[PDB]
């Protein structure tokens, strides 16, 4: 029943190409980088930390978040593979289950129902019987919605600062003064004193739980 | 080739730009100043009514002097491209 | 340095194969010359010797620094040469195959390296 | 016979090629993307073909960390030369952008900093004028000559290095600002006075001024002012090039 | 973790290469008990393992470059 | 010591992550963010080109890493030639100065957060912090430090802008935009005090 | 008449080469992709959802939308070919019909007339005989027009939000306060509250 | 006299390398692709329809425009050559005629005159004396000029919409809004209510 | 002379370096640099597609290098093909017209610099300059000439943007992008003043002058 | 009315008929049908191989050209 | 509901099954089994090689299509 | 007035007439016409083969050079 | 004199070293251009 | 003296060896006394080996040039 | 063509060897004809003439009564020698063509 060695090598190397797709659509990465893409907008500096710094920070945070899932996959599936007690097909079947559970717990029921209806799937008895073709796009949709929620909530204190500074500038008759340049250093103050970066990463990690 | 020729190149170019932009800018400035002094005389102050006649005046400016600008700029570009192979170094 | 050291054993073995085949061809050429003792070299000992101390030459008429040993004759001959043709042709064929083996190993290693470098 | 020792030729032709190509990829005009890559590679190859036989050949193997240190050294030298040269064009661009910003040409930066809406057209004008002047004064030939000359001062072979020297190049970052201020100064000051004059007009009947009369007048005045100021950059251009060149000569050693 | 697994894989590949090279070296000296077919099979297996390592490196590098090129 | 071909493969593979090493392990992010914030301060988002700022940050990074590079040369570059230590014992020995530098520049809160993110309970000593916990914590600390330096740079320019606007308002002008007037004064203040050299001196002192 | 096996596999590989063109110009991928790009531009966030995420979403939506057509092709064309019941030529001809019907369902008669008149085709009786060389460009043009229609309609609520916030800021005298900075968080809030992502994907699916 | 079959095969398979060059320089692909890129720039969004869709659509439009020339070549060159009635070289010479006529009909006189000046041509005489190596660059130059002429007037209505919206917004008072952001949906509305794609294809086809 | 096998080997090997001859010894570099700069100037980085510009540059180079090729054929290729001049002398005979064409268009300063860098003796006349000095001198002169031509080309297309921005700023429309307005006007200019005939003629004269 | 897909179909079909004819001739020769010569069998087999290789080369050139045309930046 | 993943799994299983059958037959023939002939072993091995080459080429085309589609600018 | 197309046509003619001359010599030698020698037939065939290999190699070099020139970006 | 055994081996060694140098420089140049293509 | 000079010298040596072998072969075919078939055949063998060596050197050299020109600057 | 000039000498030598082989075999076949003179060609002179045929009578050794001057031993040795030289010419020409081929292959 086991695949031949040539077929196993072909399948492994072929599946190695889907690494960015798996990372974006199956792991936490999508929620993280998107929020960063909004946070740099809230601070008033589109330049912000460089793009690569944010991407790598998101990658490290994603690895830390998926450490339990990676450990469970390593224990349940890949360990018998290395110790010759399982095939490649059975390993692929078994290792996806913890990742499927992780995806399902962050998946909104409405999106899952939408993609079921759109695939004309039969009556799914319970979460355990949800096909991956239905769980993947629904998870991506819920991920986007959650990331937008977090970003909008993040946008709040900087809006407070901008409004307060603009009101102070206008109450003094200084109407011709653009408040963005004045309020940018105070936004940096707010992010520094409250320890914005550490607080935000802790909040993201706790949000995934 | 000489830096004198280069800097002359920049000067004449940017004087051509000045000649191209001077009628429109001057017409807009005159319209704005006239509307402002009329506002001061009448004691009327809204920052939007000075924006209305400026567009009409500047757009008429292209009607009247537009062909002259189009003929001047084309002549400049034609002469520059024709004299290109003689200022090579 | 590292690449030179990694490819040095097989290169030196292949050079020693070439010199041994030159010696065997000289033995085959002189097979009918009266009063010619057949010469041959101990491949392993000379290979280790060239390995530890670099290759050297007597002059440079030039010749290697290998020890030309005498082969034990099989049966006597009145002319007085010890070139027994069966031994010569067996050693010739064996040296031929071992030289081809050295070429194969060295070529495999060099491809095994171009595979890494190529990109 | 039929030797053709390849390692000797490779080690003789490699490191000078690395240094020349490192300068090529960063030196102004020689590093512009409009040149096809093969033209740059061929120019580096031919310059190395001319230069290398006179230099003492190195014998360090390409398969050693010493080769990596050598390559890092050549890259550092080339990028340092090219960047120190680029500093002058950076200064000219700064002066042009500031003249243009005092023109009111891009007012959206004062309200939306870095909002994908900026056109430093005067900066580009004076940048390309500076490139034309640099071409006229044959600065690139000098760059190539100095790239060759840094060997006698600093040979290919790994040599020890210093410190505050790097600061010097970094401290050259001040020049971009310091010289830029002067170029502007010859115009911004009068523009300042013009704005001051506009202020006197606003001290009269309230509103009805600025954003309606100030912008066209100051735009035309800036245009004709710096059109008249164009003949002034060339002595300052030579001053900038001389500053960069003798700073490079003093600090590279 | 992941770096450990990569290190283990690289160690296994290099042990393959070293074993093949040592066997070929011993066979070159004329040592008995080493056959030519075994030498060739071990050499080919080492080459296959090294090519697999190269391919895995290429895929991982391409994935890293694709990930790092995103617009945040 | 393992195979030479594997060593070549590993070396060329590790050469790819050079931007990652420059950004995550060295200080380059701090200088680049400080330069960006300073450029935003003067009101001109394109006055010095991004290329020039990147190169200046690169030179500053090279100097400020010169002691760590020297320690690497002593512990790794030299003994790899004398073959007293090589391959494993050395690459790690050479990376040790980077660990010391990044421990010096990292705050305790970020390290604590990233440890409790990895369930590393018995991390008791401070010289045995794993790279996985040390790297992102160091990056976050660098971001905080760069933002603080940017705010400190912001303070005088904000003061100048406020003063110019206040004098314009007090003098009777209510329509003149203060940014146009304050820009050349910002530049003349920046040049006259020689802001750039003191800024680099403070950054070098900032470690 | 049946192609030999080597010719068959040559045709198969050459056709597999043209896969992205078929996806873009014969399926619903292009319209979904255009609408997604316009929506991303409409929120004021030009790079918030990475291109790969949106491309994967569009691919999955296209697969779900085209599942009936693929099922028809499998049942009517591919299955007999895999059981050696019919040759490759007739299998391809039979498989063209469901895809042709789907593309005709989502094309505009004016564009079909334009391409027929341009190609000097003779009078065609009914939709039964329309060459694929005529139908494909007309379908692509109709998809472009429909995608632009959907994007322009989607652009409306964010325009309402921008206008109302700009007016609120202006009526307070705040002359130099830009409205984009205040509008972006509220655009995000509006899109979140209406369950925007799933609603828009459902609307795109329902239009097919 | 005729070439050997091996020589014919060599020349035939070597000539297929110039197929992209023929399509770009010698056919209508260049003008259509330039006009499409300029329209994408004029729409306010730079990459709304993917490059793949535009490239395929331009290929189909080029085929439809050149179909009469292809038919003339097939009647004159391909058919009598395949039946073994004319040699390869004479077939190529005969088939170069309709393509030469097509290239001439869209060639500017000044371009041809200049490139004949640079090629030392002296007494040219009949329009049927221009060599291929002189006719080709003149055709390319004329095509570039014509594409620019089409693009800069395609730009006009969108500039009108932009200026009208900016003027209305600033005169009303809201001078802090970005006019392009509000203008883009209206550009899409104008493009879809005019049937911009269909009319643009009609104009591009009737330009020949 | 060489054996026929050696002659065939040398001919086949020399056929490889054709792109190098086209790029470093021919009029191609100046034309391609001017075309790239002009494309950068009009604001359409993908307008004439690279292949169209490459074909136009190839035809221009073929029309420009015609007398040099004719002289090479009449002096070197014709005697070589008629077995009057050996293979190792046809190359030397044909390298002289190309050397003369490269010399006329080169510059004294580059020649002096590369005569100094080689530590060669004094070159009293141009007849003592070898190819090792003329090659990079010609390359540098061609690069400088191409960049000069392109940088004087760039000026009007920036002038138009300057006047467009100033006119937009007169009326207070400070949030209108000037590039989008200027691009149609730049296209209109390049249409009106025979954008390509004038440029083609100017480049051709720039070679023959 | 000239369709390039039609010409491609015609050439592909012609290659197929040549291959099928050679296959059937070899089939009949193997079954010992009088009137079939081995030399003609081998010659027709080689002609079929030549036709198929020509088709392969034409397909390779067309696919390469299509990929070069289809990857330009518009 | 036809799924592409199921079809890919079926094709991989078919390739693996053919390869395994050829390998088993060759192993049995080496062990001196009587009812297996050398020509059949070689022909089965060649057929398995052809099938696996077809699988490799299909995978290459699919990967090229996927990398082209996922490289868009949306 | 040199012509590269003319030179290519002349070279292709040279190859084609060499091949046709060898073919006609083989024709006459097979037909049994006196005066034709087998060694001359074989030598002329091999000369034609060498000429065609010359042409193929020049074609390869020219096509590679053209593709590398046309793959460049301005 | 020098035999084919030595000539070919050194020829290959030089080719390998040159390829290694080219690849390492390409990696360094790519890293530098990625750093300089940044956005600050 | 230089690399081009060394390559020219190698080509001249190989061509001279080939021409010497060919001339000796023609002299033997001529019937002139003193030329042995052994020497003719051995010299033809040596000339073939030298030609093959030159071909291999050309192949590598071209490969190395193509590798260098492929470098991205 | 230059290709002809390189292979002219060996082709002419091969053709001359074939012609002389035919002449020698004709001498062998007509050994019993009374009054037949044994004819032959001078290989070197005719090779000069073709590179830049005439039959020469063989000098009889023994006088026969029927006027036949064909000697078995002499012409048998000449026949074997001509066969050997024809093979040598084939070998040399094939080597030259194979070298010209491996120069091109790649």
């Amino acid at each position: 029943q086991s695949w031949s060695l040539s077929v196993q090598t072909l399948v492994f190397i072929t599946s190695l190409t889907f690494l960015p797709a798996i990372l974006l659509m199956m792991t936490s990465f999508t929620r993280i980088i998107i929020v960063f893409g909004l946070l740099r907008n809230a601070l008033g500096t589109p330049s912000a930390p460089p793009n690569q710094v944010l991407l790598g920070l998101a990658l490290f945070l994603t690895f830390f978040i998926m450490s339990p899932v990676i450990d469970k996959i390593y224990v349940d599936a890949y360990q018998p593979f290395s110790e010759q007690k399982i095939s490649m097909q059975e390993a692929l079947d078994k290792g996806a289950q913890p990742l499927r559970a992780f995806m399902l717990r962050q998946t909104r029921e409405a999106d899952l129902a939408l993609f079921a209806r759109l695939a004309n799937s039969g009556p799914l008895q319970g979460p355990e019987a949800v096909p991956m073709r239905i769980l993947l796009p629904a998870y991506v949709t819920s991920e986007l919605k959650t990331a937008f929620q977090i970003g909008f909530t993040i946008f709040i204190p900087f809006l407070i600062i901008d409004l307060v500074i603009a009101s102070v500038l206008m109450a003094l008759g200084m109407m011709m003064v653009p408040p963005a340049t004045i309020a940018l250093p105070f936004k940096l103050m707010l992010f520094v004193l409250v320890d914005g970066w550490q607080l935000l990463m802790g909040s993201l990690a706790q949000s995934f739980y | 080739m000489t830096p004198e020729s280069v800097m002359m190149m920049g000067t004449e170019a940017m004087k051509v730009a000045l000649a191209l932009a001077a009628p429109l800018l001057l017409v807009a400035l005159i319209t704005g100043l006239i509307i402002s002094i009329l506002q001061a005389a009448t004691q009327i102050n809204e920052m939007t009514l000075s924006f209305i006649p400026k567009i009409v005046a500047v757009f008429i400016a292209i009607i009247v002097a537009g062909p002259w600008m189009l003929n001047l700029l084309l002549d400049y570009v034609r002469t520059l491209f024709s004299n290109l192979p003689y200022i090579i170094g | 340095d590292r690449l030179d050291a990694a490819l040095r054993f097989q290169q030196e073995a292949l050079n020693l194969r070439a010199q041994r085949q030159e010696i065997l061809a000289a033995n085959i050429a002189n097979a009918d010359t009266p009063g010619y003792q057949a010469r041959d070299i101990d491949f392993a000992s000379e290979l280790k010797k060239v390995m530890v101390r670099g290759r050297e030459e007597t002059g440079g008429v030039s010749s290697p620094a290998v020890d030309l040993l005498y082969r034990v004759p099989d049966q006597p001959s009145l002319d007085g040469n010890t070139v027994d043709m069966d031994r010569e042709r067996t050693q010739f064929a064996d040296n031929s195959l071992k030289y081809q083996m050295g070429l194969t190993v060295l070529g495999s290693q060099l491809k095994g390296m171009m595979n890494v470098l190529q990109g | 016979v039929t030797s053709e020792q390849w390692l000797y030729w490779l080690h003789l032709y490699f490191w000078p090629l690395l240094r020349v190509l490192a300068l090529i990829s960063t030196a102004p005009i020689l590093s512009e993307r409009a040149i096809p890559k093969r033209v740059k590679l061929g120019l580096g190859i031919m310059i190395t073909l001319v230069i290398a036989p006179s230099l003492p050949a190195n014998d360090t193997p390409l398969f050693s960390i010493a080769a990596l240190w050598l390559a890092m050294q050549q890259i550092l030298i080339g990028i340092a030369l090219g960047f120190t040269m680029q500093f002058a064009f950076a200064a000219v661009r700064t002066a042009g952008e500031f003249i243009g910003l005092q023109m009111g040409l891009s007012f959206a930066t004062f309200v939306d900093p870095g909002s994908h809406l900026n056109m430093p057209v005067l900066a580009r004008i004076m940048d390309m004028l500076a490139m034309l002047l640099f071409l006229t004064f044959n600065g690139h030939l000098w760059l190539i000559s100095l790239l060759v000359d840094t060997f006698h001062t600093l040979p290919i072979g790994s040599n020890p290095v210093n410190s505050n020297a790097f600061m010097a190049l970094a401290r050259a970052g001040g020049l971009i600002f310091l010289n830029g201020l002067m170029l502007a100064l010859p115009v911004i000051t009068l523009l300042l006075t013009l704005n001051l004059a506009l202020g006197l007009l606003n001290r009269m009947a309230p509103q009805l001024s600025i954003f309606v009369i100030g912008f066209p007048l100051t735009l035309t005045v800036g245009i004709m002012l710096m059109a008249a100021l164009m003949p002034l950059i060339a002595p300052f251009c030579e001053h900038l090039f001389s500053e960069i060149f003798n700073l490079l000569a003093d600090i590279v050693s | 973790s992941f770096a450990g697994q990569l290190h283990a894989a690289l160690d296994r590949i290099s042990d393959r290469q070293a074993a093949a090279r040592v066997q070929a070296e011993k066979f070159t000296l004329g040592e008995p008990g080493i056959a030519l077919n075994d030498v060739m099979a071990d050499m080919q297996k080492a080459s296959v393992s090294m090519q697999m390592g190269i391919q895995v490196r290429n895929k991982l590098v391409a994935a890293y470059q694709e990930v790092m090129s995103m617009q945040v």
